[PDB]
């Protein structure tokens, strides 16, 4: 068992090198078949809270908050604010969901191993785009060159291509009921039939 | 007891002319019912809101735009007089069937 | 609303009565 | 018998901020204590404040010489004597509320009283037991005994005379106050009774009236109050005895607010300093407060801030903060608008309302439904 | 009528002595700190005039 | 038709109320049943034709 | 003295007993379900007493026909010793010897007595597994219920897994209804004790609850799923579930049940930005107990990070121990949305440098992005104006005359006529 897990920590942390993310999904779920559920036999690993971390940043990039909390259900409760390497991915989730992103982007440079950087990049577009999101559902007409400084594009070519990959568009000046009577009469049949055909 | 008596009539008289005036209007500035009716601003924007809080005369009275506004509520509400009284009614009528409930 | 609820709690009682009736009918048969 | 409190609230039970721990109600207490010598008064007294002074052993001696003298005399008229019913049993009792109530405490007076109860037969017994044990219980913070005695007078009781009770809501005034019974039923039998009093051992007529007053005036902000308490014979007499109150009253009923803030802060205090302070006077003035407002807002549908601080005391900044705190606590029916500075009322007109209850009272009855019928038939 | 026992029926304490044992039915707003009135109203009209 | 209705539910409470203290030994009950059949059957027709008219006159 | 009491008490749970073994037998007689839960439902009560001398009486009293099953019992079994069969040889029917073995479980369990508990109900539901017959399933459910008790004391719930998912399946062709019910909860359960919840949320979502459950099971169900909800970010759904919960709960027992569903509906309720209301803080059987989520409350009304961490160093054992730590931690990072959710709910306008200064949240800019992210989900109904800094909340239109009434009222139609037709199809008259 020791050597399989070595076998699947070393062919996670190749996927994370490979920089391919379909891959590092599969990889991770095995070694979680294989980390910390009725084991109980193997001893603990140096890299057991390392990947751990890792796992949970990226459940974090893709918008996997619900699976990031199971996740740190998962892992016991002492190492969530003792052990670094999950201290990070929690702390920036709690950022993100307190909405201070300018905290997570502060924070982008605060890993505690270099084998974090890779979807760290992803999940800074991530929050970017919900950002966009949230804007789109929250302002009314919000002015191009706003946008363009608290969406982090610094590069006002870059907001544009953006705004271009989104619906959500420039507009003119860069500043981005009947009465039914069919199924409520449906819903009144229902009822007179329900009155009516015995019990 | 001739000053209470006349202060008395004085306002019984304010409310019958401001009650005889603004009948024409649905949205009248109070300066110019003040105007109308030859009394202070503040003063007759205070009766109206006493008048208005005694119920004995319908309307409201929009101080952020200096306006008074005149409507009248529907009749139409005592359908759910009855309604909402029945329910509260077989409220107790369900509790009596837990009673029987608490038989089986 | 009014009326089904009248006629919902009227049924239930008539389903209490039976409920009731039966177990009457049942414990006699003792 | 036992009337003013015993000084004991205002007597170093108000201390901090109210301050209230030595003045010349102390000296009063201290008076009321050595005519009829009493200990009682004196066990927080032998604990916390004048513990182990000369005098409080020094009235101890002759204290303890009377009470044993009177405890003597009792118990020899009970010996030699078989006095039956309402007799000198009853008397014993009754200096023993007089004596151990005021000389260490109730728990001897309340089982005499309860053997003289089982051996009497007449009714102002039970009552003088009910004011005597509320009147101690609310120095050693008692209601269950209050309550307890107060079923028995009116349910079982009540059936000879009448005429008693009434003012003995006066725990009402502090039983389920915060939310309904500082008001509503604290009022309706304090109306019912200001008219024919009869009851000068609890309390003045004066403090009476007052003690009406602050409770009807939540009970009824302006629900034609007038009919009971501003057409009213007696409490307008009184008033005219009493200008703080009566100001106080027709402030808010004449819509001064300016005037009705500063009546509502004195009230707030003189409310601190009472049987009344530590039950509900921060409860009573925000009551009032949002009370105030509600009627401001009434009659309006938008208001400048500006307008409300100039005519309601003062404070843009504090009725802004104000109206923030009691709209968040789901009371005073309005939308507060910022450097505007508009406030708006958003009052459902009787249909919404109606349909709002409808649907509050229906969703009640459809869970007790559904309850219902799933016990039932399995 | 079933128990629950799998939920551990959690034992309050010993029963120990509640804040007041009261019947007095409060709201949120009850537990918040304040500071008298008159002070208030004197403390935000001087500045004006008062 | 309503407030018919709500005086025979106060009925049918207090005769319901009886029901307890009373082993097997006008009905407010079937009068009731016989309000709320008349209330259902016009306000389902009435509601039924209005919006029937609605929708078949343009 | 202590002996006579003693005796007519063990004397009159026998009589219970014999009834209740009636009533068992009575039940398959007309080829009908039910007549099962009247002698199940009295099971606390039978429960409560189980002393060696009446259990070894009913062991020898229904009994006659002496087989190898009841021969595993007996040296578990004490008899006494200077101290009745109800009377033929006839065969003993499934569900008594059933009932009788499930009391005798439930007695070694009440004693602390867990691994020759483990093998008693070990061999007590190895039987039922072969049996084809309804009447058997209401006494199965228990059955799994008390077998899944056993093992949880024993520290050995991961093990039954596999065998509460094959009875469930079983359960499911056979178009069972408590015995799923029961076995379903018993699963989340299971799930939920090793924090497998990813996993019990698979097996919810394709699992359908049977609605003609009973009402403790369904409010089990509803805790178990509100939980799973909860800690799966799915706050509103999660809250609605556990006061639908605490509406199906016992009202007189379930005081622990109780207990941990209102601490669990407290903290969804404190996430959502929602105030739970200060009424269930004062009950006795829920007062000390919830003591810790009160001064936690407090801290977010006011918003007092420093009472709020103060309350958490205080009480993490307690918060640990109901498993509510990470929903605590999250919601103390969702403080500022509760305040928001306040702040939108009293003021109609108001600019960012207010919302900033009332929420001492230091900056403008982040005040802002504040508002947006709880604007973007249901939290808050707004509509930022960047442009100058207004918070406008959306125009509150009159509710009347907006089909919004028609739909909900169309709602409470369906569950009445619903409620009339169960009603009314479950008179169920006698043949004689």
């Amino acid at each position: 068992l020791i050597l399989a897990r070595d076998i699947l920590e070393i062919g996670a942390q190749w996927s994370i090198l490979r920089k391919d993310i379909p891959s590092f999904e599969r990889y991770m779920a095995q070694l979680k078949c294989y980390y910390f559920d009725y084991k109980e036999q193997l001893p603990e690993s140096a890299y057991m809270h390392q990947l751990l971390g890792l796992n949970l940043l990226f459940l974090l990039s893709q918008n996997r908050v619900a699976e990031f909390h199971t996740e740190l259900e998962r892992l016991p409760a002492k190492d969530i604010q003792t052990n670094v390497y999950i201290k990070h991915p929690v702390s920036l989730e709690q950022y993100l969901m307190e909405g201070s992103y300018n905290k997570v982007f502060l924070a982008k440079g605060n890993i505690p191993a270099e084998s974090y950087t890779f979807f760290i990049d992803i999940l800074l577009d991530t929050i970017r785009d919900e950002i966009a999101g949230c804007i789109e559902k929250a302002y009314e007409k919000i002015l191009f060159t706003e946008a363009t400084r608290i969406l982090f594009f610094n590069t006002p070519k870059k907001m544009t291509d953006y705004a271009k990959k989104r619906g959500w568009v420039l507009g003119p000046n860069n500043y981005y009921t009947t009465i039914p009577s069919t199924e409520l009469a449906k819903q009144v049949i229902e009822y007179a039939r329900q009155l009516e055909m015995i019990v | 007891i001739i000053s209470t008596h006349l202060a008395k009539l004085y306002d019984n008289l304010l409310e019958q002319n401001l009650i005889r005036v603004i009948e024409p209007f649905s949205r009248v500035q109070i300066e110019h019912i003040s105007s109308l009716i030859k009394l202070s601003k503040a003063d007759v924007e205070r009766k109206l809101s006493q008048m208005i809080l005694d119920k004995k005369f319908h309307g409201i009275l929009d101080q952020g735009e200096g306006v008074l506004i005149i409507f009248d509520e529907p009749p139409v509400d005592k359908t759910y007089e009855a309604a909402l009284e029945t329910i509260q009614n077989m409220s107790k009528v369900v509790d009596s069937l837990y009673n029987k409930a608490k038989k089986l | 609303y009014l009326a089904s609820l009248i006629r919902s709690v009227v049924a239930l009682h008539n389903l209490i009565n039976n409920k009731i009736a039966n177990r009457d009918a049942e414990k006699k048969e003792g | 018998p036992k009337n003013p409190d015993l000084r004991i609230a205002q007597l170093r039970f108000l201390l901090s901020l109210p301050e209230h721990r030595g003045d010349a109600a102390v000296r009063d207490e201290l008076m009321a204590a050595v005519r009829d010598n009493n200990m009682a008064p004196y066990y927080e007294a032998l604990c916390k404040s004048l513990d182990w002074q000369i005098d409080v052993d020094l009235l101890n001696k002759m204290k303890k010489a009377n009470e044993d003298e009177l405890k003597r005399l009792d118990e020899e008229l009970e010996d030699a004597e078989k006095n039956l019913g309402e007799s000198e049993i009853r008397d014993a009792m009754m200096a023993k509320a007089e004596y151990l109530c005021r000389i260490g405490d109730k728990e001897g007076a309340l089982t005499a009283f309860r053997k003289t109860y089982d051996k009497t037969v007449a009714l102002g017994h039970r009552l003088d037991i009910v004011f005597y044990l509320l009147r101690i219980g609310l120095f050693y913070m008692d209601n269950d005994l209050i309550t307890r005695n107060t079923e028995k007078a009116k349910s079982l009781i009540e059936e000879g005379g009448d005429w008693d009770r009434r003012n003995r809501l006066k725990v009402y005034q502090g039983l389920y106050c915060v939310a309904i019974r500082d008001f509503k039923q604290a009022a309706e039998l304090f109306l019912d009774t200001v008219s024919t009093f009869t009851s000068y051992e609890l309390m003045d007529y004066k403090t009476f009236v007052t003690y009406t007053v602050y409770v009807s005036m939540i009970a009824l902000e302006r629900p034609d109050l007038r009919e009971k308490v501003i057409k009213g014979a007696e409490i307008l007499e009184v008033l005219h005895s009493l200008p703080a109150v009566r100001q106080y009253l027709f402030s808010l009923y004449e819509c001064r607010y300016s005037v009705f803030f500063q009546s509502l802060a004195v009230v707030e205090q003189e409310m601190k300093k009472d049987w009344l302070f530590a039950p509900h006077y921060r409860y009573y003035v925000r009551e009032m407060r949002i009370h105030a407002y509600s009627q401001l807002l009434e009659s309006y549908r938008s208001l400048t801030l500006g307008y409300m601080a100039e005519a309601f005391g003062v404070g843009v900044e504090f009725i802004d903060q104000e109206l923030s705190r009691f709209i968040a606590a789901g009371r005073l029916h309005c939308k507060i608008d910022k450097v505007n500075e508009i406030v708006e009322t958003n009052r459902p007109d009787s249909k919404n309302w109606q349909y709002q209850e409808t649907i509050k009272k229906g969703d009640l009855l459809l869970n007790r439904v559904q309850k219902l019928s799933r016990v039932i038939n399995m | 009528d079933d128990e629950f026992e799998e939920f551990p029926a959690e034992d309050w304490a010993g029963l120990d002595e509640d804040e007041d044992a009261h019947v007095w039915e409060d709201n949120w707003d009850d537990d918040n700190v304040e500071d008298d009135f008159s002070n208030q109203l004197r403390a935000e009209l001087e500045k004006h005039g008062y | 038709v309503v407030k018919e209705m709500l005086e025979l539910a106060k009925n049918y409470n207090k005769a319901v109320e009886e029901e307890d203290k009373m082993t097997p030994e006008q009905d407010p009950k079937r009068h009731l049943e016989e309000h709320v059949d008349v209330l259902m059957t016009s306000n389902i027709v009435q509601c039924l034709a209005a919006m029937l008219d609605t929708v078949v006159f343009k | 003295a202590a002996e006579h009491s003693q005796r007519e008490l063990d004397t009159v749970t026998l009589e219970d007993i014999k009834e209740h073994v009636k009533q068992l037998e009575k039940a398959v007689s007309g080829k009908e379900p039910r007549f099962v839960l009247r002698a199940l439902r009295m099971l606390p009560s039978t429960s409560r007493r189980l002393n060696h001398y009446v259990l070894y009486k009913a062991v020898q009293g229904f009994f006659t026909s002496n087989n190898a099953t009841r021969d595993f019992l007996l040296p578990f079994l004490e008899e006494p010793m200077d101290t009745f069969r109800p009377a033929a040889s006839t065969p003993l029917l499934p569900e008594v010897e059933a009932y009788l073995q499930l009391l005798v479980v439930i007695f070694m369990m009440n004693s602390k007595r867990y691994k020759e508990a483990q093998k008693i109900s070990d061999d007590l539901m190895q039987k039922i597994s072969t049996q084809n017959r309804r009447a058997l399933d209401l006494v199965a459910a228990k059955c799994y219920y008390y077998h899944a008790r056993v093992y949880e004391f024993l520290d050995k719930l991961d093990v039954v897994r596999s065998f509460l998912h094959a009875r469930l399946r079983t359960a499911t062709l056979r178009h069972d209804a408590d015995g799923q019910a029961t076995l379903l909860n018993l699963l989340l359960r299971n799930y939920l004790h090793y924090s497998l919840y990813d996993q019990a949320e698979k097996l919810v979502s394709k699992s359908v609850f049977p609605e003609q459950a009973n009402n403790n099971e369904w409010a089990r169900y509803l805790y178990y799923t509100g939980r799973i909800k909860a800690i799966q970010l799915e706050y509103s759904e999660a809250r609605r579930t556990m006061t639908n919960a605490l509406r199906k709960a016992p009202q007189h027992t379930a005081v622990g049940f109780k207990q941990t569903v209102h601490k669990l509906l407290i903290v969804v309720e404190l996430l959502l930005g929602e105030i739970p209301d200060r009424l269930q803080f004062r009950q006795p059987s829920l007062k000390r107990s919830l003591m810790p989520y009160f001064l936690l409350t407090q801290a977010v009304r006011t918003g007092n990070l420093a009472k709020f961490n103060q309350v958490l160093d205080q009480f993490g054992e307690k918060f640990q121990a109901d498993g509510t730590y990470t929903l605590i931690i999250r919601l103390r990072h969702n403080v500022i949305k509760t305040g928001v959710r306040m702040i939108s709910l009293s003021y109609s306008r108001i600019s960012l440098a207010d919302i900033a200064q009332k929420l001492q949240l230091d900056s403008p800019e982040d005040a802002e992005f504040i508002v947006a992210k709880a604007i973007r989900d249901g939290v808050i109904e707004a509509s930022i104006n960047h442009e100058k800094g207004y918070v406008q909340s959306k125009e509150m239109i009159d509710i009347y005359s907006t089909r919004e009434p028609q739909l909900a009222f169309h709602q409470r139609i369906s569950f009445c006529l619903d409620i009339h037709n169960m009603s009314v199809k479950a008179m169920r008259f006698p043949p004689k």
